[PDB]
């Protein structure tokens, strides 16, 4: 988890689409071939939910709390393509190197699952390398174990663009 | 051209920076007051590295040095090469770490931090072309591991893209000095894994086998061992100094090294040692070279290779020799010791060969491993961290100076994941 | 006039250029300064040839050449050594680190600012040319420079120039031996760049000269130096032509018109013949026979590739000194009766014989005897497809696990460029087995 992150409460819509607005405004955001107002920085948006019963006889307090995630990524980028220069291509190269390590485990995680559920149920062990980077070590949990999560791909139409909307279909196939 | 930054901290980093001083200005002919009297003219052609030019023709290396304990400072200045320093560079206060890791960084250490960054921005914007950096340091003890691992941290927040190696003195297997060592070398080794990019792990223990069983010292004192990492430290950065007829940069070494990032924890060592008494029977040639880099005996880190795998080793050569026979010398080691390798990294041996050999030696060698057998170091301060975390031996130091459980809960988490990682290369027959 | 610009890129590449322009100094009698003693005796002729060399006003000689890399150290022996005086002042060095065997800093990152300076000098050499044959860039894979930089100042001069002819002189990886542990990676990546942009590129193998080294030349313990100086002679057997007096001379364009029967398969094959030492060149003829025999010896190959795995596409004979062609049509018809070389079905001509009359010169301190009589092949051949086939195992096994693959991403290349590079390289591989087999 995150330390000191300014975890804030809201009483009615209007006070967190306030907060949604700002979040929005807060963000890291450059133009690029690609796209005018790529994003430079992966986002998550995490409500925390509680709900509480109150009857001295037959109710619990503080009886669920639950965890909302909701997790926005850089894509991938050709820099031939991209034409970044600079402070853009360092941005290139990080989103890159996170999601390179996210494809790592998301592999790694894939095999392992279905390997102990089919070849015989042995669970000798399976090094999974969460900690090579800050993106797949806060989302720890979300990728495996405790938690209900979804895949959203997004893909491109065109012909130009195959290569890259091929190896999406894949990773979700593997996802 | 390229520079280099040099840190110490601590005693241990303290006395071996001073001997690697030493033995840096012999390679190049500087006085102990800082005049060149050398006679080869390649001697001053890269000396930027080290040594910044003062205004009356001297050199002044390009070295700071840390502690809270002014003893340290005061037996550098008054020593052979103590002069050679530049004072402003002797930062230091007072009511040393003793020995606890959250002193060096969090209570006094946060304090020295300011003027220690302070100085080392101030060297490093001098620099044409910066390199990396290097520090010097022991684990087991107060104000070096928790110093150095504060100032790797802040310079890696600084300076994002440039070389970060460490020379680590580690915890002994069976050798102590301290009561405490596990809970420092824990925290460092979890503050090492994610803010480096080399980390050449030296072993009390190692050096003294060396000392005794190749070099037949029978009194050796901790000179003899700053020695021996003071030609390691000099081997590792041959390249950027002097000509070669195969170059390799310290980024060289970095990218065909670590095969994953959290994986940079290297075995050193150097050859040719000898006996002082067997120097007139042992030949010098490269095949015996060879045979001494990789017999387990001589490594620096008192873990035997043989108990696991080499992920990769670089290997470089210092003195006129033939290409032909040191490839087919590599191949050969490989090809006979074909279950000490792994199998999915085909043709896992850097080479490097300068042309300029050190002082008085025809040939020399200098050979860094990255094996799987490191891990059983690390597990053993493990388990002695458990035999005290267990019962909560001496923590109310620790917590005294604004700690918590959490934080060596963590770093147990951070060690063990690590030595996961490298038991899963461990085992040969990757199938099943 | 008839001239051809010379590039050198990373270590490699400027060790052998400066065995190449020893040679050339030697060959035209030129001093280490520039200054020609021929001039001045005989005060005519034309010893000091426009191929390589500029004359300026003074009587000095200044080589057609431009030496590049981004280490200081490689060129900075140069600067101070026995050709100081030679070479002009510009080297082009980039101040800073080298590409770490790093295809991406070679070609993203740090192979550009200095791109712009290079493609500056080789612009004004080339506007004070008449008559430009083409461009000779010597590079190796496996170095981060020599592969990325090679790519992007290759894609540069297509884009400017085009049509004018571009060889290259490059040392693949040996199949055993080796001083990098990321050098596939960095051979598959440069596929692209030695396949589209270059229009005939010469491969060589360090393990096949050690051994050429061992056996011919009776040297236990060769070093580079020896391996430079076999790579200049064969350069300067294959340019020859533009320079020295000849019954049957050859130039590039014809060379090349003759040793690509389709685009895609510009990969022949290098060899030296009479490559023996002192001692052995007594007790030995050394006819024309006996050197054009020894070429198709496959021991004597300078590639680890086996010829009677595969078939011979063309071959070219450059021979030099003292050659009468009625012995190299001998030499032709009793090497045509042999059926253990096969020749495709699809190209009866098979040779092509070049003949120059300057014999090969000897450099002091060097290890070749001095001859008559000397003769390099080259030849298109399939079975360098092999070649590439134990490379390629290679990679594989080092991309199955994404090792040392973060070094690259982190430097501006992406992940998907492996897996182009490498589906690319099969294309290759497998037009290679289709136009070997027999018609129908
Ligand atoms: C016969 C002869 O010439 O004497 C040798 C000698 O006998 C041996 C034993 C030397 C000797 O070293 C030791 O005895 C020793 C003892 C404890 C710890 C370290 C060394 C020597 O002291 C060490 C010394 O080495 C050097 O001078 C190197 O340049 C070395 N630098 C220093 O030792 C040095 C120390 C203080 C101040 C300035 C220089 C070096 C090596 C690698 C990289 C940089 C520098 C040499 C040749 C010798 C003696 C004098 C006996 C050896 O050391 C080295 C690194 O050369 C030990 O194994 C080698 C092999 C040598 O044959
Ligand atoms: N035959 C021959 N091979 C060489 C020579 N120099 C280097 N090599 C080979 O080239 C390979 C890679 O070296 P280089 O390509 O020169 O590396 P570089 O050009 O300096 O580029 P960087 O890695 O960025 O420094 C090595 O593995 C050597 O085997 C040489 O002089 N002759
Ligand atoms: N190799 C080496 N180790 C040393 C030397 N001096 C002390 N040590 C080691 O350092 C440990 C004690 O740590 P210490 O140097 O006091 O840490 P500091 O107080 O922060 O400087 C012991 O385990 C010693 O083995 C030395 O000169 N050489
Ligand atoms: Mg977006
Ligand atoms: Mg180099």
């Amino acid at each position: 988890y995150v330390e000191d992150l300014s975890k804030l409460a809201v009483t009615s819509y209007n006070d967190i689409q306030d907060l949604m607005d700002s979040g929005n405004k807060a963000r890291t955001v450059a133009a690029t071939n690609m796209n005018e107002t790529s994003s430079r920085s992966h986002a998550v948006f995490n409500i925390i939910f509680t709900q509480k019963r109150h009857d001295a006889e037959t109710n619990i307090t503080t009886e669920k709390v639950s965890k909302i995630s909701l997790v926005d990524l850089a894509g991938s980028e050709r820099a031939d393509s991209t034409g970044a220069k600079g402070t853009r291509l360092k941005e290139g190269a990080n989103i890159n190197k996170s999601l390179t390590t996210l494809g790592k485990v998301i592999s790694a995680l894939a095999e392992m699952d279905s390997g102990p559920n089919k070849n015989k149920k042995k669970k000798k062990t399976d090094f999974i390398p969460y900690r090579d980077s800050v993106l797949t070590w806060l989302l720890r949990e979300n990728l495996g174990g405790n938690s209900r999560t979804a895949m959203v791909a997004a893909l491109s139409p065109a012909d130009i663009n195959y290569d890259e909307t091929l190896s999406t279909l894949r990773y979700a196939d593997r996802a | 051209m390229r520079e280099i930054v040099h840190i110490q901290a601590g005693q241990c980093g303290n006395q071996i920076g001073a001997k690697f001083w030493e033995v840096i200005s012999d390679e190049h002919g500087i006085d102990p007051t800082g005049s060149y009297h050398g006679d080869s003219d390649l001697q001053l052609e890269r000396i930027n590295v080290y040594y910044n030019e003062a205004t009356g023709n001297k050199y002044v290396p390009r070295a700071i040095l840390v502690d809270l304990e002014p003893g340290t400072m005061d037996s550098v200045r008054s020593g052979p090469f103590g002069q050679i320093f530049r004072p402003d560079n002797f930062v230091f206060g007072q009511s040393g770490a003793g020995n606890n890791w959250a002193k060096g960084h969090y209570t006094e250490g946060a304090e020295l931090v300011d003027s220690v960054l302070d100085v080392v921005r101030k060297e490093s914007e001098s620099c044409d072309c910066l390199q990396g950096f290097q520090l010097t340091h022991s684990l087991g003890g107060g104000t070096g591991s928790g110093m150095g691992t504060l100032l790797i941290s802040k310079i890696r927040e600084e300076y994002p893209d440039r070389i970060m190696n460490t020379f680590s003195v580690m915890p002994s297997p069976k050798v102590s000095d301290t009561v405490v060592e596990p809970y420092n070398a824990t925290l460092s080794v979890h503050q090492l894994v994610e803010n480096t990019d080399e980390t050449y792990c030296i072993d009390n223990e190692a050096l003294y086998d060396i000392c005794f069983r190749t070099l037949k010292l029978t009194t050796p004192t901790y000179g003899d061992l700053n020695h021996l990492v003071s030609a390691t430290m000099s081997g590792v950065t041959t390249c950027l100094r002097f000509p070669g007829q195969l170059n390799a940069d310290l980024r060289k070494l970095a990218v065909n090294m670590v095969p994953f990032p959290r994986l940079h924890f290297f075995m050193p060592g150097f050859a040719p040692l000898t006996s002082r008494g067997s120097q007139q029977y042992r030949a010098l040639t490269v095949p015996e070279l060879t045979q001494q880099m990789f017999d387990s005996k001589n490594m620096m880190a008192a873990c035997d290779p043989r108990h696991g795998r080499y992920l990769t080793v670089a290997a470089i050569f210092r003195g006129r020799m033939s290409m032909k026979e040191v490839d087919e010398q590599m191949l050969n080691v490989q090809n006979k010791n074909s279950s000490y390798f792994v199998e999915w990294i085909p043709n896992n041996v850097k080479t490097a060969v300068c042309d300029i050999p050190p002082r008085g030696l025809k040939m020399s060698a200098t050979f860094i491993g990255n094996s799987t057998a490191i891990q059983e170091l690390f597990k053993r301060i493990s388990e002695q961290f458990t035999a005290m975390f267990r019962r909560k031996a001496f923590l109310h130091w620790y917590t005294g100076e604004g700690m918590d459980e959490m934080e060596f809960t963590e770093a147990e988490s951070n060690m063990n994941d690590l030595v996961s990682e490298y038991q899963q290369y461990q085992d040969a027959t990757a199938d099943e | 006039m008839r001239e051809c610009i010379s590039i050198h890129v990373g270590q490699a590449g400027v060790q052998i250029g400066n065995a190449c322009w020893e040679l050339y100094c030697l060959e035209h009698g030129i001093q280490p300064d520039g200054q020609m003693p021929s001039d001045k005796t005989i005060g005519g002729g034309d010893d000091s040839f426009n191929t390589f060399f500029s004359e300026t006003g003074a009587g000095k000689h200044v080589p057609r050449a431009v030496f590049v890399d981004l280490e200081p150290t490689v060129i900075d022996e140069v600067r101070t050594g026995t050709y100081r005086q030679l070479f002009h002042p510009e080297q082009l060095i980039t101040g800073k680190e080298d590409a770490a065997n790093n295809y991406a800093r070679g070609h993203y990152t740090i192979g550009k600012e200095i791109i712009d300076l290079v493609l500056d000098r080789i612009r004004k050499l080339a506007d004070q040319c008449t008559g430009l044959q083409g461009f000779l860039v010597f590079h190796s894979f496996g170095g981060g420079t020599g592969s990325g930089f090679t790519s992007l100042l290759m894609e540069r001069l297509s884009v400017d120039y085009g049509k004018k002819s571009k060889l290259e002189f490059s040392i693949y990886p040996a199949p055993q031996v080796s001083t990098a542990v990321v050098e596939p990676y960095n051979s598959i990546l440069t596929t692209h760049t030695t396949l589209e942009h270059s229009d005939c590129a010469f491969m060589v193998d360090n393990e096949a000269i050690y051994d050429i080294c061992r056996r011919n030349l009776d040297i236990e313990r060769p070093t580079y130096t020896n391996l430079n100086r076999l790579i200049s002679q064969i350069v300067s057997s294959i340019t020859a032509s533009l320079r020295f007096d000849g019954a049957l001379n050859v130039d590039l364009t014809e060379f090349q018109t003759n040793l690509v029967p389709y685009p895609r398969i510009h990969f022949p094959l290098a060899t030296y013949a009479p490559v023996i030492s002192a001692e052995k060149a007594y007790h030995e003829q050394l006819s024309v026979a006996e050197i054009t025999n020894a070429c198709f010896e496959p021991a004597n190959q300078m590639v680890k590739c086996d010829p009677r795995h595969g078939k011979y596409m063309a071959c070219c004979l450059l021979y030099r000194g003292d050659v009468v062609p009625k012995d190299v049509n001998a030499a032709i018809a009793t090497i045509k009766t042999k059926r253990s070389i096969q020749f495709v079905d699809w190209c009866p001509t098979g040779f092509k014989v070049g003949i120059n009359y300057q014999p090969p010169t000897v450099v002091p301190g060097g290890d070749l005897a001095k001859v008559q009589r000397a003769v390099c092949m080259l030849s298109n051949t399939t079975a360098i497809a092999e070649a590439w086939a134990r490379l390629d195992h290679k990679f594989d096994l080092m991309y199955a696990k994404r090792a040392f693959v973060h070094w690259y991403v982190g430097e501006g290349m992406e992940e998907g460029e492996f897996s182009e590079a490498r589906e690319d390289m099969a294309a290759l591989e497998k037009d290679y087995e289709e136009v070997g087999v027999d018609s129908v």
